């Protein structure tokens, strides 16, 4: 709703990096950091279970 | 404090003057209204008549040696210049580095290059 | 000019290019660009090169002409029949050769 | 703070080239031609595209009703009356890791039965 | 050339000693399998 | 921010000002690089036969 | 102007990008996705929950990357005409790489079709497999792409012109037009006589049409993003490179669909 | 420092990281080559007792690791990322995050390739990973899936680098670079980046077809079910020949530059040389099935392909003739990259001649999957791309790293790798024409001599790389002392004959490209202002 | 300069000797037993069998290669 020059006046006039410069950019990056850390550290505990060859407990 | 928005290229005063006014509620935005920064600078220049980022192959009309050099311009203390003869393609391209305190002599063409270093650091 | 250069156009172009030099960089530059061609230049070129090295007033580029020429020529009979053609210029200009200057 | 003497001198030359002003006046010609060629293309759309979509829609409704009544015909078929079909049909190298083992993504349980060879 | 030792002789003198050392470096850049076969037990050493 | 330039500020290794010698890191890098196929061979030779 | 306020700028038109943490995160997510979908295909982990969250973290990292690029393109304002021509040529070369994947799929279809094996009954389509007739639902979802192209090109030429109510109407109806395409394509998939395992015909047929299916759902996401930033006044009248990008993409998707449709539904039955 | 090496969208600090993974993976791949040639040294089950599956895993690891993680990074990624913006005057490349994600999706392909060789004994197929050898019936496990996910990731990395390179030398050139004025390495990286995005889509399509007929029950190459495994041979080698032309064309560019600058002469006909290189690029797609002369093609299409591979052979010939012409008549200063450039010509002409011996579809029936083929490609790939890689490093790293190496150690490293790699791959030709097949753990003990000679050579070729590692260390901790204390060579271009020393100190570097005018280690914003040229 | 061609050929021959010695003491730890058909006593029977059926008649057919 024609809110581009106010966002430009905010985005030029700060010192913080670009992916942290928005007002509502706290709701987009903290849960992302949490779920990304979980989602990328989690197969590195299943890889020695695969190297040992022990499969899952399914059915 | 008080800031106007540089109607053409004469009134720019840094990166706080290239903002411009926003569009209205119904009209599509034109590029003169909303574009900011370096793109706005290039647009304002091209609407005035000039174009910034002056790209041009250098003058290889005359040879020029130490009585009157070939004067090149740079906003820094050095500018890499690739000489290619007294015509445009005489000998193969030899790269010289003329700086603020030393002229650059070609050794195959023989021409010399000297700066007027604009600077303002 | 990628068209070939005949010998008379070669010697006239380079005589008018040795006449114009004023610094030392210019004399050594046009001397290198004259010697790094395919032919060996006639002594009408090289006595003018000796005068152009005399105008800048430095000696060893009026000796390395002779050693670069000894590297240029195909034997030493061409070198001796060459050097007796530049005898008196070498005399009144007073430059030496290499083999008598550095005996080894 | 001791500007070099090349500071307040100009930097770009004569700013009245006819090339860039005719560029700025061609910026009106592109907008006028766009206002012509969008009206032309929206007439192309509402005259050409929509009747073709309507005729293809009534054709596909008729034959989709035919395929729907055919699928309701082959609903109630007992499974051993389904024909024993060939070697390339219904290959199972390894079982599928999701589901029971014999089920793809869009596996319709009516038109794609696994016969299990009587 | 015109006056001097002839070009045939003054380039034969330059190149005729080069042919033998070219043959040496090619006979030892491709002929070392012969030298390694010569000492093995397949040649009833 | 333009990162400052030097002769040793172009590489990820710190070389001059350390606590350990540089030969430790520089040869341990290629030690683990040269010993990843050996540990592959060991984990493959304990899974099938002996070693 | 003054040298003093000319040397306070970029001195060359090209982009100088500040150090951004979205190659490293999306590369982490790509590694986790590859290993988890290599690990769950053999029953090492129990469910598809982990490949689900790996695909989701890849999707949300890449949409944060596109958030960073729309903020840098229209807020910080660096995309001048040289950078605009650069990203235009880069997208052209990327789509030239995508159509070669489609050409590899067409090579697979042609090689197993025009020289049919002796286990298919030596006839294309093979025995028993009731092929899809090209005139019922394929005709609707091959005329709907032409109508989508016509309305997206008048929405483009109304965006250049100056009216907003037309350039928005064309984008809204091309979004709903191609999502109607996608839904009737799924309707075509969910009642078809052959699956992806039923012979080589179903395999290469579903491979080609499913790759085009995923390509147009990615196009629909791209066009939804473009409609959002057309409603929120980001798109100008002369700096819409992120919209010319998607109309080039949808027109080449239309022509590769007609190639796929002709030789997958007329010649191949 | 985290924002300068982990986020780091600057094309100078990405190339160093490319080179670090390159030297790491090349060390791993040559450890695998040492283990292979150490086990093949004598008949009977050596060091790995029995266990032919482990040898298959080791040979696919050596092949695919050293191709897609040493040669392609250290030629395309590292050298293009450092030099392609630095020769055409761009401040650095276009799409900078794209060539950051290309580098950062390389080593995850590396770690999944490493962990593919541990689970369920392992992927053994060779680097040309074929069905039905790799389908789920004859090869069960999650190993080859990770082994081809590595190829998916490396494929994605190289394509993103290709789009990056193409746009960054099609738009951001400097003020005077016309469409034909670029140095020849820029043209090589140009044409290689075209062949990447014109070739590897077909590769990734074929290998994801292999993945989804492994695990998703489809039937692309499962033959009882409709498919055929010949379609994979077509779809693989359509990339497989453009892949090695991609790997060798920047080698031609590097060798052109070093023989141009170490003989004080421009290259003989640069326009005809770049026309020959571009025609090699646009012609390398039409000969993709010279690796498939045996499988059952017709004699007519075999006649076409054995006609067309010789017209592939001719412009490489005119390139080597132009190289002989541009080193003829020079003033050759035999330093250590010029030695590698001189050795590359002979050691690649030898492999190309045995390649056109292979190229006859008549003659390929006596030589296919036979150690003659190994002798050919371990000439033109190994000696070719890596002698050009060494002539790239020993020529460019005094300018990039800013630390001068040791010279006599560089020459003993060159002579050790030259001798100790010429003694490996030359008995492979005799093993080939005597009848030894490929990929055997070991062999019938007739030809028991040439394998022993090749194995006594591979230790020399490994010891030379250990000395190269010590050259890297001696360069990194004794750079300034090798500048000062007269152990190195300082000026790569010698002063001319009639030029004085006081006149050489005026014009120090007589270059023809930009790279030797930037200071040692160059500034992070080198071209603040554009670099003009006429 | 100044006899460094002598230093580099000394380094080359020293590297050849070092790699030869390390290949020897790596070769020393390989495997104790040979395949039984490697000594000359098996090879004489294995090429007597060849000359019984005149294989490789004009070229080489004798296999011994062992001391
Ligand atoms: C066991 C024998 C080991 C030595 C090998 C024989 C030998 O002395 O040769 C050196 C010999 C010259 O020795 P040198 O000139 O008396 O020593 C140089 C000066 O003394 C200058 O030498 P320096 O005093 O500076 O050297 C200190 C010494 C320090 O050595 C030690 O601390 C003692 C331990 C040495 C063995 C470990 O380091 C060595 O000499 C290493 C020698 C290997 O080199 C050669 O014969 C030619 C190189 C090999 C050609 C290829 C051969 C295949
Ligand atoms: C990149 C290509 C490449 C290179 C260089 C090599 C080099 C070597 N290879 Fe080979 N090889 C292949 C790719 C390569 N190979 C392929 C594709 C196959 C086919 C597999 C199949 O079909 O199954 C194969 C097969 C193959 C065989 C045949 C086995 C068989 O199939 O039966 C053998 C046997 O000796 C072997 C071992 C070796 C050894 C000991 C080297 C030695 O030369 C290694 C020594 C190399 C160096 C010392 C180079 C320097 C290293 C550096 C790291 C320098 C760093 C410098 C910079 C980064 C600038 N590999
Ligand atoms: C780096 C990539 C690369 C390059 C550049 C080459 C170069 C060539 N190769 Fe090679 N080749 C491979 C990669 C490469 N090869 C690989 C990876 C394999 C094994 C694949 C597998 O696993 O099966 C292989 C094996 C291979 C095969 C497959 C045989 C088989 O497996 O059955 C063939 C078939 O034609 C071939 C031929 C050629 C020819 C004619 C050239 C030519 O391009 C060479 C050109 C050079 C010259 C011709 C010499 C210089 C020219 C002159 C001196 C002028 C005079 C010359 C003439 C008049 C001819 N080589
Ligand atoms: C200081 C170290 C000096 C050397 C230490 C002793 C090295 C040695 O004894 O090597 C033995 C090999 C014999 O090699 P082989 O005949 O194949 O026997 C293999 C050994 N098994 C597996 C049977 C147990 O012998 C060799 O392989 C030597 C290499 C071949 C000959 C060298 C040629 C180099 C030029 C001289
Ligand atoms: C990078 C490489 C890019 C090249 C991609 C090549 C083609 C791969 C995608 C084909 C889609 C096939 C399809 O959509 O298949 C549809 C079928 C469902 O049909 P059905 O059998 O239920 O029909 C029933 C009829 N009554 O899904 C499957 O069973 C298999 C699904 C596998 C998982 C999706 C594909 C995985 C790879 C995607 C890579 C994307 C990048
Ligand atoms: C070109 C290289 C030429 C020199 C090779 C040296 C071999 C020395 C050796 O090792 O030769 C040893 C063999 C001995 O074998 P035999 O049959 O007596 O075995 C009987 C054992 N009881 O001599 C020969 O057979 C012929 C003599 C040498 C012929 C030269 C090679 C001819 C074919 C060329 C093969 C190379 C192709 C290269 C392709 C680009
Ligand atoms: C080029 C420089 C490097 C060449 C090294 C080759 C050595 C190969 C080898 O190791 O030679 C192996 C041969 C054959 O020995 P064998 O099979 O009877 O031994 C059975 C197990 N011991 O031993 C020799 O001939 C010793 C003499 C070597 C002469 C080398 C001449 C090189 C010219
Ligand atoms: C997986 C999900 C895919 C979602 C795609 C979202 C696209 C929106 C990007 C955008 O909105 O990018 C906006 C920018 C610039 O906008 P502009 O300069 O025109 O605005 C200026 C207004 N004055 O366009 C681009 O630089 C091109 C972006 C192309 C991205 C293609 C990605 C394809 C991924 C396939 C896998
Ligand atoms: C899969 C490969 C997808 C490549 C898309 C090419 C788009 C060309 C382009 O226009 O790229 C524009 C941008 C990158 O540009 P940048 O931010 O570096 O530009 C700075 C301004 N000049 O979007 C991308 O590429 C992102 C593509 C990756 C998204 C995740 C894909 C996961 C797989
Ligand atoms: C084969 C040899 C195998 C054995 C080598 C043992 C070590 C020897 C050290 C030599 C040395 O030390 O060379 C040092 C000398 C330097 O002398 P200079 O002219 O600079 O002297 C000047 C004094 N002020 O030679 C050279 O660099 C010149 C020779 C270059 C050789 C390049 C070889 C490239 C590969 C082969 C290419 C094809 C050529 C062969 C086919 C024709
Ligand atoms: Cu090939
Ligand atoms: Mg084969
Ligand atoms: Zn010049």
């Amino acid at each position: 709703a024609n809110k581009v020059i106010q966002l430009q006046k905010i985005f030029q006039s700060s010192t913080k990096p670009l992916w942290w410069r928005h007002p509502r950019s706290a709701l987009y990056l903290y849960p992302f950091y949490a779920i990304f850390a979980v989602a990328v550290v989690t197969p590195l505990l299943y890889i020695p279970n695969a190297i040992r060859g022990i499969k899952a407990k399914k059915a | 404090p008080v800031v106007k928005t540089a109607q053409n290229l004469a009134e720019v005063n840094g990166p706080e003057t290239l903002i411009g006014p926003g569009a209205k509620e119904g009209t599509v935005p034109t590029d003169l209204d909303q574009e900011t920064g370096l793109a706005r600078l290039e647009l304002l220049g091209k609407l005035e008549g000039i174009d910034v980022f002056d790209t041009k192959p250098l003058d290889s009309s005359r040879k020029g040696t130490m009585k009157d050099p070939i004067i090149i311009e740079s906003y820094d203390d050095y500018r890499y210049v690739g000489c290619t003869g007294s015509p445009a393609g005489s000998h193969t391209i030899m790269w010289l580095k003329p700086t603020v305190n030393e002229v650059a002599r070609c050794w195959e063409c023989g021409s010399v290059y000297k700066l007027n270093p604009v600077g303002v650091p | 000019a990628h068209d070939e250069e005949t010998f008379e156009e070669f010697t006239a172009r380079y005589e008018k290019e040795f006449d114009e030099a004023y610094d030392l960089f210019e004399v050594q530059r046009v001397l290198n660009n004259c010697f790094s061609y395919d032919l060996v230049p006639a002594p009408a070129v090289i006595e003018k090169a000796l005068r152009a090295a005399r105008r800048v007033n430095d000696l060893p580029t009026a000796i390395r002409v002779f050693e670069a020429l000894k590297y240029k020529v195909e034997n030493e009979d061409q070198y001796k029949a060459y050097l007796d053609e530049l005898k008196d210029v070498r005399q009144e200009l007073g430059v030496p050769l290499k083999e008598e200057l550095f005996p080894s | 703070s001791s500007l070099p003497p090349n500071a307040l001198k100009p930097a770009f030359g004569p700013p009245d080239k006819v090339a860039a002003q005719k560029f700025k006046e061609s910026l009106m010609a592109t907008e006028k031609h766009a206002k012509d060629t969008s009206n032309m293309w929206v007439k192309i759309s509402v005259w050409v595209a929509l009747p073709a979509i309507a005729l293809t829609a009534v054709n596909t409704y008729f034959v989709e009703k035919e395929h729907a009544e055919h699928r309701e015909h082959l609903k109630h078929v007992p499974d051993s009356e389904w024909p024993r079909d060939y070697e390339f049909m219904n290959i199972r190298s390894k079982p599928f890791f999701w589901g029971d083992g014999d089920k793809t993504l869009f596996w319709n349980p009516v038109v794609n039965r696994h016969i299990e060879h009587d | 050339g015109r006056i001097g030792e002839s070009w045939v002789i003054t380039e034969g003198r330059r190149l005729i000693p080069e042919i033998f050392q070219w043959s040496a470096v090619l006979s030892v850049c491709l002929g070392w399998p012969g030298a390694v076969y010569f000492f093995s037990k397949a040649r009833k050493a | 921010v333009h990162f400052k330039d030097g002769v040793y500020e172009n590489i990820p290794f710190k070389v001059k000002g350390r606590k350990t010698p540089y030969a430790l890191s520089h040869f341990g890098f290629f030690a683990i690089g040269f010993a990843v196929p050996f540990v592959a061979c060991y984990v493959q030779l304990k899974k099938s036969g002996a070693f | 102007m003054t040298h003093l306020e000319r040397s306070r700028h970029q001195q060359h038109p090209f982009h100088m990008v500040m150090p951004s943490p979205w190659p490293i995160v999306v590369s982490f997510a790509l590694l986790s996705l590859a290993l988890s979908t290599a690990l769950t295909m053999h029953g090492y982990i129990g469910n598809m929950n982990m490949v689900y969250l790996a695909l989701f973290v890849l999707l949300t990292s890449s949409i944060l990357w596109f958030r960073d690029i729309v903020a840098e393109a229209t807020y910080l304002g660096d995309h001048t005409m040289a950078v605009r021509k650069g990203i235009n040529l880069g997208f052209l070369m990327f789509v030239l790489s995508e159509v070669l994947i489609f050409a590899g799929l067409f090579w697979a279809y042609f090689h197993s079709a025009m020289s049919p094996d002796v286990t298919l009954g030596a006839c294309w389509p093979p025995v028993g497999i009731e092929a899809v007739q090209p005139t019922e639902l394929p005709l609707l979802n091959t005329i709907i792409l032409l109508s989508s192209g016509a309305t997206v090109t008048y929405s483009h030429h109304a965006l250049i012109a100056g009216n907003r109510n037309k350039a928005l109407s064309g984008l809204l109806i091309t979004f709903w037009l191609i999502v109607i395409f996608v839904t009737c394509q799924y309707i075509e998939y969910t009642n078809a006589a052959f699956t992806i395992s039923d012979g080589v015909y179903g395999s290469v047929f579903y491979a080609g049409t499913g790759l085009h299916f995923l390509h147009m759902v990615m196009l629909a996401a791209m066009l939804g993003v473009n409609y959002w930033r057309m409603r929120n006044y980001h798109l100008t009248a002369g700096h819409h490179v992120g919209y010319e990008t998607t109309i080039i993409y949808t027109h080449v998707l239309d022509v590769i669909w007609l190639f796929l449709y002709v030789v997958f539904y007329w010649w191949g039955v | 420092m985290v924002q300068r090496w982990l986020y780091s969208t600057n094309a100078k600090d990405i190339a160093v990281l490319y080179f670090m993974l390159a030297i790491f993976s090349g060390m791993a791949g040559t450890a695998m080559s040492l283990i292979i040639r150490l086990e093949l040294a004598a008949p009977g089950s050596q060091y790995l007792h029995g266990n032919s599956q482990l040898f298959n895993v080791l040979v696919v690891g050596h092949a695919v690791l050293m191709i897609f993680f040493l040669v392609m990074p250290a030629l395309i990624g590292g050298f293009g990322n450092y030099l392609l913006p630095l020769m055409i005057g761009a401040t650095d490349t276009a799409f900078p995050r794209i060539n950051n994600i290309a580098f950062w999706v390389l080593p995850m392909g590396l770690v999944c390739l490493v962990t593919s060789t541990l689970v369920e004994s392992g992927a053994g197929t060779g680097w040309t990973v074929y069905p039905p050898l790799s389908s789920i019936q004859a090869h069960s496990g999650p190993s080859v899936d990770l082994a081809i996910f590595a190829l998916h990731l490396t494929s994605i990395s190289s394509l993103l680098g290709a789009i990056n390179f193409i746009v960054t030398t099609l738009n951001m050139r400097t003020n005077g670079m016309t469409m034909h004025k670029l140095p020849l390495f820029v043209w090589s990286i140009f044409i290689t980046a075209f062949l990447l995005l014109l070739s590897l889509p077909v590769l990734s399509a074929g290998i994801t077809m292999l993945l989804l007929d492994r695990n998703f029950n489809t039937s692309f190459f499962e033959v009882s079910g409709g498919g055929d495994p010949i379609l994979y041979e077509h779809l693989f080698w359509f990339f497989g020949h453009p892949e090695v032309y991609i790997l060798i064309i920047p080698g031609f560019g590097i060798i052109s530059h070093v023989v141009s600058t170490y003989s004080k002469k421009p290259v003989f006909g640069e326009i005809s040389m770049v026309y020959a290189m571009a025609s090699i690029g646009l012609l390398g797609f039409l000969v993709w099935s010279h690796h498939m002369y045996i499988v059952g093609l017709d004699a007519d299409t075999r006649a076409y392909f054995t006609s067309a591979t010789m017209i592939i052979a001719i412009p490489t010939g005119i390139k080597i003739f132009s190289w002989l012409a541009t080193i003829h008549g020079g003033s050759i200063r035999l330093a250590t990259p010029m030695l590698y450039a001189i050795a590359f010509l002979f050691l690649f002409t030898m492999g190309g001649l045995t390649g056109v011996a292979l190229a006859n579809a008549s003659l390929d029936v006596a030589f296919h999957d036979t150690y003659y083929v190994v002798g050919h490609f371990h000439y033109v790939l190994s000696m070719g791309a890596i002698f050009s890689l060494f002539a790239g490093y020993y020529y460019w790293s005094p300018q990039i790293l800013g630390l001068n190496y040791n010279e006599k150690l560089a020459q003993i490293q060159f002579w050790l790798i030259f001798i100790g790699a010429n003694v490996i791959f030359f008995p492979m030709h005799f093993l080939g024409i005597n009848g030894m097949p490929r990929r055997i753990p070991d062999y019938p003990d007739a030809f028991a001599g040439w394998n022993y000679v090749a194995s006594i050579g591979s230790f020399i070729a490994t010891l030379s790389l250990f000395l190269f590692i010590y050259i890297l260390y001696d360069q990194l901790v004794n750079g300034l002392n090798n500048k000062v204390n007269n152990k190195s060579v300082i000026y790569n271009k010698a002063p001319d004959f009639v030029e004085s020393n006081t006149i050489f100190n005026l014009n120090t570097v007589k270059s023809s490209s930009i790279e030797f005018l930037l200071t040692s280690p160059p500034a992070v914003h080198s071209f603040n202002t554009p670099a003009v040229q006429s | 300069g100044k006899g460094d061609v002598a230093f580099i050929t000394k380094g080359v021959f020293l590297g050849l000797g070092i790699s030869f010695g390390l290949f020897g003491l790596v070769r020393l730890l390989a495997n104790p037993e040979t395949p039984k058909t490697m000594n000359r006593e098996w090879q004489l029977k294995s090429d007597e069998y060849l000359k019984s059926k005149n294989a490789n008649p004009w070229g080489g057919y004798s296999q011994v290669q062992s001391k």
